């Protein structure tokens, strides 16, 4: 099953089928007419589904991952098709991943290529230096994992029981 | 906040769950039930059916015991990495940038937590900097002085030493300066006075 | 095999090697930073279009929920190593628009304007050494999924880090970026590794000269190496070697008629056909676990491999590090961070002694009946006069009490020297 394209390939006389590196047909040669097709499978993705907390809101939107919106609010990104955010000229930090620098946030939901940080020019010349006055104690938190729950398994048991 | 404790449990919960379920899974078999199995053929189709089930339900716990030893390794480089930070973070004091907090680190507290550990740590983060004029060097007497422990500034008339993270700024004398060769090898030396703390002592 | 060449290390009582000089090396340390990330539908991958196929699949239970959780948490795992690894500043740090560094030249590492993708021509040398295969993988159930953070970003993020190190040193690190002057911040990581200011300043043109030299060096190297990109190309070849070979499983018999699940259907009845389309399920469903298993596996060496460019870093880009041979090979000063096909390449500049001399050497000296030792350097004698200096670099000066401290008479210590200590 799938879509027969126009090929560029020259078979050789001989030959009737084609094979990719991988041993996947990737061309055939038409037997009533002299000419060969490029056999490609039919369009397939991830359904992805961008959605806030039912808390704030019910709209979703949907990412068909790897599918040009052509052969499917709807905007094409590098991941795929998104249908039902609209794309923002503005940058922000990141909310929800979309993916290929896209992000998704709920304002409606809205796409955008997401902000790396605020823009800081650092006033750099020969001979001025600067020198901090004041200082603030900050204390931060790190939570780390030390262990797991300690299971023990019963083989006879659990495969056969009684 | 506590996202990877209640992660690891969740885990932990969820790879049992599954385990659980995957004996309601036939596995190519009539039933799922052994007791059903033997109550319903005989021994001759009866072995093949309990086959059937054997080597599904062997394959669910070899998935299990596997991803149960990944996620040990895991768990294990977590915890390694955990009493690294106790050990350098709380019984001592680290010079590794960002591995205790952000920040110029100070001292660090443990806190118990379920499966794990939260590190309070405290750190000295620099505020209110303030501009001023540096120079490499300060030159007098056809000597070039350079700071033992700090930076030459300018507030933009005259010239001050001070320690390089807190703004405090000091005479430029010979105790908290000291001299290598002349003048003329520096780039950017400024001349500015030196002060001699010997000079009232002797001239008094 | 040879394990190096044989030295001998003319160890005495009192004699002290002191280095007259030094060089600057940069060197690559080349780290994998993340993965091709690969989403599997299990159904499709197993079955096909065969609606009899999933019907008899489902009574396996949850493990295509599993393998599919499994990949999905190894994605977002790839994503999170990236942010750790790079995202690491939350202020994109800009270079200023004259290029003086006091003699430096930082135009390879530096985004070259020039180029549409923003890179350095060190990360562009890089991207171009690291390289429908693509399109059968996609055709047979399994999807790559786009990198979160695009190669444009992540240069970003290395081109705010190198503006941070370059304009503030460590400063950004560990709060508000504060400028200063990249020969006074040069003077404090020379200050770091024990070595005085004034051997900093009073060297500038060469030891800027010796950077440009170590960078261009740096370059070259690259370009002239087939292998210096081997971690890299090599975790790219596992990823597209195991999704080739898990394609490639879908053309094995697994002990039954055919491989082809149509033909099974089109040729048998039911009662056999379940039979064998059983055997290609049980066939299909271990190979996708074996290739799950090896990506999880992957995963974890490439999550410590992440972790540990995470760590240098923090500890060799964003500050100075006293650990031996963590930041490069020598007295590590500083590193640079560039961007590259899954994963980071660090240039550590790094300070090596050279050019060392024989020194006669005493543990102190003996003044008025009092020892004398070094508050900061070593006592060193070039064969008639005593001098002191410091350890890393040979700067004679004469022994005063200024640069020595009193601690006991001259009785207790074994092998004390008579000398005379000028007094200011
Ligand atoms: C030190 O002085 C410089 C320049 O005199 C200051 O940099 C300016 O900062 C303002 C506010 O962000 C900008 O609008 C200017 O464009 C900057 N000028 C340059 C040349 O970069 C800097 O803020 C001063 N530092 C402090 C702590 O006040
Ligand atoms: C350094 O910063 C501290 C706060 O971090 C300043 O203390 C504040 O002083 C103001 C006015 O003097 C008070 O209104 C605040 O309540 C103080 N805050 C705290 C937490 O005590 C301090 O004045 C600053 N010092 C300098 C020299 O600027
Ligand atoms: C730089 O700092 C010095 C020392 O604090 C300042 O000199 C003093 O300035 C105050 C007020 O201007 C006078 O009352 C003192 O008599 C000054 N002391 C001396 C020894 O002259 C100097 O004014 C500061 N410069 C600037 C531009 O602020
Ligand atoms: C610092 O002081 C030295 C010596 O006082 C200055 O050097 C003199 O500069 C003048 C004018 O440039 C020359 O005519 C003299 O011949 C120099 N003497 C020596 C011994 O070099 C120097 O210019 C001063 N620097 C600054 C920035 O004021
Ligand atoms: C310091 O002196 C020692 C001995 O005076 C030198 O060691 C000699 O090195 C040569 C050249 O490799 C060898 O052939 C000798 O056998 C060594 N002698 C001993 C006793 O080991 C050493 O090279 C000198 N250091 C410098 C920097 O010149
Ligand atoms: C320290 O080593 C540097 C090189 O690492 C020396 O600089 C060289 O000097 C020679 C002769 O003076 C020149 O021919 C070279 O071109 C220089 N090289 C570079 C890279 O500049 C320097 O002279 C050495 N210093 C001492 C005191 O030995
Ligand atoms: C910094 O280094 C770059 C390259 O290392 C220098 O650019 C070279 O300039 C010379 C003379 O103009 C040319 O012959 C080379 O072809 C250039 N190389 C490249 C890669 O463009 C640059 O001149 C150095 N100095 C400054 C101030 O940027
Ligand atoms: C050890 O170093 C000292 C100081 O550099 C040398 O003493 C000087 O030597 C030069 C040339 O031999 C003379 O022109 C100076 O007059 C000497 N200064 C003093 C204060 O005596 C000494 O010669 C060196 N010893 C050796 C063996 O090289
Ligand atoms: C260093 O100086 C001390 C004192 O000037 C020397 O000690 C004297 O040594 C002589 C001969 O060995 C004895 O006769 C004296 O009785 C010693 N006096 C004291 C107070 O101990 C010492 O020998 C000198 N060391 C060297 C290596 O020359
Ligand atoms: C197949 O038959 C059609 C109809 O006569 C003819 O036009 C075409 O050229 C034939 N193809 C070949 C390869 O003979
Ligand atoms: C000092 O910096 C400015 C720009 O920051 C530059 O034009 C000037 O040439 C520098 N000074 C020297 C002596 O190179
Ligand atoms: C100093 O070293 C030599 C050999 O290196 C040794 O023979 C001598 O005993 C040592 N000096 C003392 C006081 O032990």
């Amino acid at each position: 099953t799938g879509v027969l394209t126009e090929s560029n390939k020259k078979f050789l006389p001989f030959q009737q089928f084609g094979r990719d590196i991988a041993d996947t047909t990737d061309a055939v040669r038409d037997p009533q007419t002299l000419e060969i097709l490029d056999i490609t499978p039919c369009s397939f993705g991830g359904v992805s589904v961008i959605t806030p907390g039912t808390n704030t809101s019910n709209q979703v939107a949907v990412l068909y991952q790897g599918v040009n919106c052509t052969e499917v609010n709807v905007f094409q990104t590098r991941a795929g098709c998104l249908i039902g955010a609209e794309y923002v000229n503005n940058s922000y930090e990141c909310d929800i991943p979309i993916g290929a620098g896209i992000c998704a946030s709920y304002q409606s939901i809205i796409a955008y290529t997401m902000s790396l940080g605020a823009e800081n020019s650092v006033a750099y010349s020969n001979n001025s230096i600067a020198i901090p006055t004041n200082f603030t104690i900050s204390v931060t938190t790190e939570i780390l994992p030390v262990s797991m729950t300690k299971t023990s398994v019963d083989c006879t048991m659990y495969i056969c029981g009684d | 906040a506590l996202g990877k404790l209640q992660d690891v449990v969740n885990h932990n919960a969820q790879a049992l769950n599954t385990l659980v379920k995957q004996l309601s899974s036939k596995f190519g078999a009539i039933s799922s039930v052994l007791n059903d199995i033997l109550s319903r053929l005989d021994p001759p189709e009866a072995e093949v059916q309990i086959d059937r089930l054997i080597t599904g339900r062997l394959q669910s716990l070899q998935t299990y015991v596997t991803q149960q030893l990944i996620r040990a390794a895991e768990i294990r480089a977590s915890a390694n990495l955990a009493a690294t930070k106790m050990s350098e973070c709380v019984l001592g004091q680290s010079k590794r940038v960002d591995f205790c907090g952000k920040g110029y680190h100070l001292m660090s507290f443990p806190q118990s937590a379920p499966h794990g550990v939260v590190f309070l740590h405290v750190t000295y983060v620099p505020a209110q900097e303030k501009n001023f004029t540096t120079a490499p060097a300060i030159c007098h007497d056809g000597k070039a002085h350079f700071p033992r422990e700090g930076v030459f500034v300018s507030n933009g008339t005259h010239w001050f030493v001070t320690q390089r993270n807190f703004y405090e700024p000091q005479i430029i004398t010979t105790d908290n300066t000291f001299v290598s060769g002349n003048c003329d090898v520096v780039i950017g030396i400024v001349n500015n006075t030196v002060y001699d703390p010997l000079q009232p002592e002797l001239d008094s | 095999m040879s394990l190096g060449a044989e030295n001998s290390v003319a160890y005495s009582n009192n004699s002290i090697a002191i280095p007259t000089n030094f060089t600057i090396s940069v060197t690559t340390e080349i780290l994998p930073v993340s993965m091709t990330k690969t989403s599997v539908d299990c159904t499709m991958y197993i079955c096909g279009d065969s609606t009899e196929c999933s019907n008899l699949l489902l009574q396996y239970g949850s493990f295509c929920t599993q393998l599919k959780r499994a990949l999905t948490g190894i994605a977002v795992e790839q994503d999170k190593n990236t942010q750790e690894v790079f995202a690491q500043v939350k202020q994109i740090y800009k270079t200023p628009p004259i290029k003086y560094f006091g003699g430096f030249n930082f135009s390879q590492i530096l985004p070259d304007p020039s180029k549409p993708s923003k890179r350095s021509p060190i990360e562009d040398l890089l991207f171009n050494k690291v390289t429908d295969l693509i399109c059968a993988q996609k055709f047979n159930g399994l999807t790559v999924l786009p990198p979160l953070l695009t190669d444009e970003m992540i240069a970003q993020y290395t081109s705010a880090l190198l503006a941070g190190t370059i304009t503030s040193g460590w400063t950004f690190g560990a709060g508000p970026a504060l400028q200063i002057p990249f020969p006074m911040q040069m003077a404090y990581r020379f200050n770091g590794i024990g070595v005085t200011q004034n051997v900093l300043y009073e060297n500038q043109k060469l030891i800027a000269n010796q950077f440009n030299s170590a960078i261009g060096k740096i370059q070259d190297s690259l370009s002239s190496t087939p292998s210096a990109l081997g971690k890299l190309q090599d975790v790219v070849n596992h990823n597209a070697q195991a999704l080739n070979t898990l394609v490639k499983q879908l053309s094995s018999k697994f002990g039954a008629i055919s491989s082809v699940l149509n033909d099974i259907l089109s040729r048998l009845d039911p009662p056999e056909a379940e039979v064998q389309i059983d055997r290609l399920i049980t066939g299909r469903l271990q190979s996708l676990q074996t290739y799950v298993t090896q990506q999880l596996i992957r995963a974890a060496e490439i999550r410590a491999s992440a972790n540990l460019a995470a760590t240098k870093m923090s500890e060799c880009v964003l500050g100075q590090s006293k650990r031996v041979d963590f930041c490069g090979k020598g007295y590590h000063l500083m590193s640079f961070p560039q961007s590259a096909p899954h994963g980071v390449v660090f240039l550590h500049v790094t300070y090596v002694p050279a050019q060392e001399k024989n020194f006669t050497t005493a543990p102190a000296i003996c003044h008025d009946g009092k020892a004398h030792f070094p508050r900061e350097g070593v006592f060193v004698s070039n064969g008639t006069h005593w001098f002191v200096t410091q350890r890393n670099f040979y700067e004679p000066q004469i022994i005063t009490t200024d640069n020595t401290f009193v601690s006991g008479n001259c009785d207790v210590v074994i092998g004390i020297v008579n000398n005379t200590v000028y007094d200011p």
